[PDB]
């Protein structure tokens, strides 16, 4: 039987009226036929003498005022378990991959409260990885969130395709992938990568792409929530990576104000802060299990000063900033050293040397940055000696951060390199004690271990 | 909806008198009073730029000419008027 | 939901029947427009483009059984500015404003099984007594209580139903 | 570690304190279905109309 | 067992009815809910919702009551039943609740059982008056030496720790709080939009690297409801509040009230409400500096009349220190520019210092001190008065510095001696200092015997000198810490401890 | 006599409704009785049908719907002349000092025009 | 430690089940402020246990 | 597939949705001028041989269809932080940035290497392009780097003039 | 007004090459009706991922900065982009 009906569509945005006796609760979604589709709506506001507003997941193009509208006496619900492995699947979990049906155990809920506070579980199990500036800088412990910071193609999608190969591959526990908002070639090219890579039965994937509209790509990021917090609740230690969280809180703005709400700041929903942290908070490592999480950030117009990323900030335990300056230049990671830090740089928690070194590396290049525009201005010769001692081994620090990615090796036509962390400690301390003051700068550029760059020294 | 300066004494001056030209078109009374900006009803024989006299040695403008008020700005101390004056 | 539009028509309308000693009248007419209101075919006349005036005379034309005061007056002023569905809002209006002015409580109880009439007689003098009014008792008896009674004189209610205490034990617990 | 195992201890100790009191009111709900009537109705009712 | 604790809980039940104000919800949306009725609704009214969930009526409407939903909101449906309290808004208060973590509400997260607070108090309370209100000249010793010896904060002040992100605001916060382990100054912590796991760690810390029975720690993680946020610093008011008028000294920190502000803009405009410059409501001034205008120390005469002579001449006070945190360093927004008008004195974190590996990264010449040194300690304030002159002498000769050479001797010395004495003012995260420290190497600094070290040693030479000092000249030490006093024999004494240190390693 | 009902309190702003007759003009002060304090209100605009828009010259918190509001001729007056050398007063001409009250002779309102 | 205390939770269990016959029948007398009918208790073992 | 200015078409839908009444956003500009040029470029694609056989009802077999689109847009004064440009800028699989400035210069096309990029890369180029590109790439971005640093170094080490004569070759 | 339940579709062929049309389908060149091979929806949805193939296949501008630099391949989705003229 139907309960309700239809009585505005504007733009995404449908109202449906029901008798003021079992009106559908917040959160809860519906059923209507859109011609031969089935469409689900998602109820948003429960408002004035029994009407819902709500939120299409689906073109809401087609559908006629008036219409009969179904109740379902539950939230959206998605698969979840075993049988999400190895499926593409839509924002509802349906499979978008043509193999079949999903085969599920159980479904769960997308909404649901976050972990109370004394569930919290602490950790300092630090990750290696392959990328010596992102170990350097910013090295990151499993259980906790990492996010890449980039404006408009500064690197941020090679370096979450580098920290998958590098991470994933040693780790022996599912993963769950969320294509919030992600183009579509490269979402087919990633699944068509980890086909070929025989990694693909150890990976749940949900994509939700740009040509979708805003519901979608809104709840795309719960469902890959859900699956990541059942294998979590398992007890497993789960890698989850997202593509874009801005496109979360972009899909918000879209629908924002056609839901009645007053436009905030910088032309935002008032309730961007809620909208984060309500999906945020639970991306936590509890006492059952840990979610280790990489998040790719973009950032507006590459300004940091943007709400979307400043308020992201402070959700982090590690935040490599990406810079389209270094980009530009051609220094690739384009990592910017003084920006990027870790909570775990700490001399307890890494081996003392360790911090010592990366504060060094800092204390150097923030020293070159002051006087970048004297030397521009005034000339080279100006300098003291020992200024221009400072110079140059801040020119082959800032060479030696860079490295090639067997993913960035189509880009390039070169083979990829991949550094153990002491060996990244070695060469920046055997660089900022001179121990290679006498090899010339491209002898640190785009190698791996220091005995390489002695190697390419030779070569030079 | 909004509540269109539409009140009680008003409405109930209709129901009584159904076709309002039974009071003459030269007078009117003031029905809000914000910050200078003047509202007055009735008035059926006003135009855009005329010298409204108020209570006192007072003249406010009449700028807007609206449906069913006329909109003036008050030319000195506006803070003494009150509803209701004619 | 146009309470608020509701309240100057209705205002007007109740300080008109006290002046001309008809507020019974005048309640069962403001019904009959109400009726008017609910029909499906002229719903749709007023979700129309029509101008106000033949649009008004058009809804007069239905309701001939009204006064020249009331009737002609009030539809054609509300409908110079289009709200006639507020007359559904309008008579509840007037109930309780007349309920104001006559000094009446239509409090409302509820139980599990029929009182006697020396019980419902000492619950009517009782609320008479806790407020200042002369009370109007309506009951229904619905098992969901399962025992004592439901009290509600409007926004204000006491609750003597041992659902109630049952459960605020559970909370208390 | 003994702070945390008094912690412990006492916060089961509620736990468990409260599932049985859930139990209890339970019980105690289906007694007064299966006892009440309508003369302890009309006594209840006397002794609230009071007020 | 768990029969007699039930059997009494039992007879503490009440059979007959009670009469209360009945409301109709009308519209529930994004944690705010439309209610119809309730009459005899009042502005900052508690109304009760089913499932033990409290509203705040803040919008009264001709028609309807405009309530924010304190706690989950998403169950909440039109037609439900609500209930008036007649209560504006109270939290517990007391000593019982010292030590212990809770939420807005003051219910405990802990997990470690129930309060024994001592009573309830109000969150919205006015405050003292003009002439109810004493100067602050008592020292409130942070245990840096950067801050202490520069930038003096005193009991009953309002000092701003404004910064950008990752620059040291939380850990100047928390280690302030660590150093009131031993003083009679009770500590309050209240971590506003924090991430949870952050708020763990900082709790582990607490209790690692101290004392945690000193602090009350109000929690809000990002997860919980706008109302809820925008409250938590209130409530953590009336906790101090406590505290300062019952003629004891207290210290209360507001983490991130930029986020306070957020919340209240979220609140603002979801009611509907008018907006302002930054689309902040026209009242967010009037929203801070009523919240910190709470904070003052307060004459003996007041606390007395308010303990009914409990005591009768204590004189109690409650230091506040908020943290800003602005965004690419823009001092001209309106939160912070608000902020900045409230209060009496700023701790500016400046970032590229703290890059610079110089922490903690304050910054002379930017943040000052609006009490003077009338909150300075005697010693502390005769051994600090010559550091402001040779940092301010060291910022305009070290830009000289870098490419001259041929100076003039007194200009080398000053620009020497300011790169020296800026080395000094750097220490460890979690090691506060005591005065006597502090005032030592402060005296070593000023009276010359680092000239004669002035290279990269300075921190195994300070290091070195606390140990000495520790091995054989105690007495001085207990000394000073007892007093903080200054004379000639203290001037000889401190002399002759260096002179004998200086033949040490 | 009090002849004005409150019907709105949104923050610091308050609407009160009177007889058609007894309107206040712009500037007037009106008070009313929140809890056992007394309030005083500044009319700022006078919307239709006898509304008036006010600020509170107070703390709002503790005011209901339905409270009544008695109107006052004239704006905020305040003492004037050498007795108020020495103390210390607020908006309204009221000690925030402890001495006791003003004795003054003469009570000046606040708003006029200028000469 | 924490095994040992879950071991304690069992015997607990085990020994409130005992009390909350005795709690129910309490509460039922209480709210209703009678002597309350010991008949038709074919119910209470799955309440009991 | 040429889509001559997507900024207009952008003003278009602005001027639809204003005067229909619908709520603005940034500029003025709708927020489904996101929705408006995502589900227009996305469009563009290349499609497998099974896409192609299904569609066709079996009649064309192992062809792979593909479609090309060249949005372009107009920036005010270089603005990029405007609310268009950020959107198309933020879809598209890469950029190519025309400048008042290398114009004027007389470098035409005014093409600026290093804010320019294809992400598909050296894939979408005939294997001598591939390698032949790689070095040009990375050539003229620290050409210019150098070119700035250097501007007032009346002497110079050779390395370094080398490859400050060789960018200014490539120029 | 009728409502004719059909969205707009669009004339679609080979014979549109060489063609001047406006946005309904009409000929604006003057060189007589079209010849098209049916009509076609104009607001449709996309390919899904399922349904895409990767892009290894250069498409060459004509000029030497672009294809050497930014090369373009088919299937790819490049952004011109700059101030006027
Ligand atoms: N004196 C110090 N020595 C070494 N590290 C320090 C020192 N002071 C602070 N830090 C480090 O600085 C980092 C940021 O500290 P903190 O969280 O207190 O900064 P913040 O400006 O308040 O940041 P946010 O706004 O992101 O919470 C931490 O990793 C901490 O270990
Ligand atoms: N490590 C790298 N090596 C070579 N090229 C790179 C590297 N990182 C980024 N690029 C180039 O910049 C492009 C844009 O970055 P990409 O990660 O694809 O998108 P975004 O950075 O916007 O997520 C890449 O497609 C590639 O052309
Ligand atoms: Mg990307
Ligand atoms: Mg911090």
């Amino acid at each position: 039987m139907a309960t309700g009906k239809i009585v505005q569509v504007i733009g995404a945005v449908v109202d449906v009226e029901f008798p003021q006796d079992a009106v559908p609760r917040v959160y809860d979604a519906l059923e209507v036929q859109n011609g031969n589709e089935r469409l689900v709506l998602e109820v948003q506001q429960q408002l004035g003498g029994g009407i819902v507003r709500t939120i299409a997941m689906g073109s809401s193009d087609g559908l006629r005022r008036g219409l009969d509208v179904k109740d379902l006496e539950h939230p959206i619900e998605v698969p979840v378990g075993k049988a999400t492995l190895g499926r593409i699947m839509n924002v509802l979990g349906e499979p978008v991959d043509m193999k079949g049906e999903i085969g599920e155990e159980e479904r769960w809920a997308i909404h649901r409260a976050a972990p109370s506070y004394e569930e919290l579980s602490n950790s300092q199990e630090l990750l290696e990885t392959g990328i010596k500036v992102i170990d350097l800088m910013a090295p990151f412990a499993k259980g906790g969130k990492v996010g890449l910071f980039g404006g408009a193609g500064v690197g941020k999608t090679v370096n979450m395709m580098e920290l998958i190969r590098n991470i994933a591959i040693e780790h022996s526990g599912y993963s769950v992938f969320a294509g919030v908002g992600e183009r579509t070639r490269e979402g087919n090219d990633f699944y068509h990568e980890m086909t070929d890579s025989n990694v693909i039965d150890k990976v749940s994937l949900v994509y939700g792409q740009m040509n979708e509209p805003p519901g979608n790509r809104l709840r795309v990021a719960l469902t890959g929530l859900t699956m990541a917090e059942k294998f979590r609740d398992e007890g497993r230690d789960v890698l989850l990576f997202v593509d874009n969280i801005y496109r979360y809180t972009l899909a918000g703005t879209e629908v924002s104000a056609l839901l009645g709400r007053m436009p905030s700041a910088v032309g935002y929903q008032p309730t961007l802060a809620e909208e984060m942290g309500v999906l945020q908070e639970r991306i936590t490592s509890t006492k059952t299990g840990s979610i280790t999480s990489v998040q790719a950030v973009y950032v507006p117009a590459d300004d940091l000063t943007d709400p979307s990323p400043a308020t992201t900030f402070a959700h982090l335990d590690a935040t490599v900033v990406l810079s389209r300056q270094i980009a530009s230049l051609g220094i690739y990671p384009a990592v910017d050293p003084l920006d990027s830090t870790s909570r775990q740089l700490d001399p307890l928690v890494v081996g003392q040397e360790h911090y010592d070194t990366a504060r060094g590396v800092q204390s150097i290049l923030q020293r070159y940055q002051e006087l970048k525009d004297i030397i521009a201005i005034l000339g080279m010769d100006e300098l003291s000696e020992e200024d221009k001692l400072v110079v140059a081994r801040a020119r082959k620090i800032q060479r030696f951060l860079s490295q090639p990615f067997f993913v960035a090796e189509v880009f390039t036509g070169s083979p990829g390199k991949y550094v153990s962390l002491k060996d990244t400690i070695r060469g920046f301390k055997g660089i900022m004690e001179g121990e290679y003051d006498h090899l010339p700068e491209q002898a640190f550029y785009m190698v791996g271990s220091i005995e390489e760059a002695v190697e390419k020294a030779k070569k030079l | 909806q909004l509540n269109s300066t539409e009140i009680s004494e008003l409405i109930k001056q209709r129901i009584a008198q159904f076709n309002v030209v039974s009071e003459a078109h030269n007078e009117g009374t003031i029905v809000s009073v914000s910050d200078g900006v003047i509202r007055i009803h009735g008035l059926a024989d006003a135009m855009q730029g005329e010298m409204i006299s108020l209570p006192g040695n007072r003249y406010a403008i009449a700028l807007n000419l609206e449906r069913d008020s006329v909109g003036a700005v008050v030319m000195g101390p506006y803070a003494d008027l009150a509803e209701g004056m004619k | 939901e146009f309470i608020t539009v509701a309240r100057p028509y209705a205002k007007a309308a109740f300080d008109f029947a006290v002046e001309h000693q008809s507020v019974e009248r005048w309640q069962d007419m403001l019904a009959f427009a109400a009726e008017v209101t609910k029909n499906e075919q002229m719903a749709e006349l007023l979700s129309g483009a029509l101008a106000p005036e033949t649009l008004a005379e058009s809804f007069i034309a239905v309701a001939g059984e009204q006064l020249d005061e009331n009737g002609q007056n009030l539809i054609r002023v509300m409908a110079e500015n289009g709200r006639l569905n507020a007359l559904p809002d309008v008579l509840e209006q007037f109930i309780h404003l007349r309920a104001v002015s006559e000094a009446t409580a239509e409090v409302d109880v509820i139980s599990a099984a029929a009182l006697s009439e020396q019980q419902l007689a000492k619950i009517s003098a009782a609320m008479e007594k806790r407020l200042s009014r002369k009370v109007k008792l309506n009951a229904k008896i619905d098992k969901s209580v399962m025992a004592g009674v439901i009290i509600r004189a409007g926004d204000m209610v006491i609750d003597g139903s041992v659902r109630g205490r049952l459960e605020r034990l559970a909370d208390v617990l | 570690a003994q702070a945390e195992i008094e912690a412990e201890r006492k916060r089961a100790r509620e736990e468990l304190r409260k599932q049985v009191a859930i139990l209890a009111v339970a019980g105690a709900e289906k007694i007064i279905e299966r006892s009440v009537d309508e003369a302890a109705n009309s006594d209840i009712v006397d002794k609230l109309v009071a007020e | 067992e768990i029969s007699e604790l039930i059997k009494q809980r039992i007879a503490q039940f009440n059979v007959v009815s009670e009469a209360h104000n009945e409301g109709t919800i009308v519209s529930v949306s994004d944690g705010v809910i439309r209610i119809h009725g309730l009459a005899d609704a009042m502005q900052g009214e508690m109304i009760s919702l089913p499932g033990n969930r409290y509203a705040i009526a803040l919008n009264l409407e001709r028609d309807s009551v405009g309530a924010v939903v304190m706690g989950p909101y998403a169950d909440l449906a039109e037609g439900m039943k609500v209930k008036a309290t007649g209560r504006i808004l109270e939290v517990p208060v007391g000593r019982g609740l010292l030590g212990r973590v809770v939420n807005t509400l003051g219910a405990p997260i802990d997990g470690k059982g129930p309060l024994d607070h001592d009573g309830f108090s109000a969150v919205e309370a006015i405050a003292p008056g003009v002439i109810e209100r004493q100067s602050v000249d008592q020292p409130v010793q942070t245990g840096y030496k950067a801050v202490d010896s520069m930038i003096p904060i005193g009991r009953g002040q309002r000092e701003l720790i404004i910064g950008d992100r990752q620059t040291g605001k939380t850990a100047l916060a928390i280690d302030a709080i660590i150093n009131q382990r031993d003083s009679g100054i009770k500590a309050i912590y209240v971590a506003i939009g924090q991430k949870a796991s952050t708020i763990s760690n900082v709790v582990r810390k607490l209790e690692e690297h101290g004392a945690l029975a000193n602090t009350i720690v109000v929690v809000a993680t990002a997860s919980e409801s706008a109302a809820l946020q925008y409250l938590a610093p209130y409530a953590g008011a009336a906790m101090g509040e406590y505290f300062r008028d019952r003629g004891e000294d207290a210290l209360i920190i507001y983490d991130d009230l930029s986020k306070q502000a957020v919340a209240y803009r979220q609140i603002s405009l979801l009611l509907r409400r008018p907006p302002g410059r930054e689309a902040f409501p026209g009242d967010v001034f009037y929203l801070h500096s009523r919240l910190l205008e709470r904070a003052a120390r307060v004459n003996a005469e007041y606390v007395e009349a308010f303990t009914k002579g409990e005591v009768k001449g204590k004189t109690g006070s409650l230091t506040a220190l908020p943290i800003i945190e602005t965004q690419a360093g823009d001092v001209s927004a309106f939160v912070p520019t608000n902020v900045i008008s409230i209060t009496d004195g700023q701790i500016f974190l400046e970032t590229n210092l703290f890059n610079a590996g110089i922490r903690p990264a304050v910054n002379p010449g930017i943040s000052v001190s609006r009490v003077g040194g009338a909150a300075q300690t005697k010693i502390m304030k005769k051994l600090s008065g010559g550091i402001r002159t040779a940092l301010a002498q060291y910022r305009e000769l070290a830009a000289f510095s870098q490419f001259a050479s041929d100076l003039d001797d007194a200009t080398r010395n000053q620009l020497d001696h300011g790169q020296k004495v800026t080395e000094l003012l750097k220490q460890k995260q979690y090691a506060p200092m005591s005065v006597a420290q502090q005032s030592l190497v402060l005296f070593a600094a000023e009276r010359g015997y680092l000239a004669d070290v002035e290279l990269s040693k300075i921190g195994s030479f300070e290091a070195a000198l606390l140990a000495y000092v520790d091995r054989d000249h105690a007495p001085l030490m207990q000394e000073i810490n007892q007093t903080g006093g200054y004379n000639d024999e203290i001037e000889g004494k401190l002399k002759g401890i260096l002179d004998s240190f200086k033949a040490t390693q």
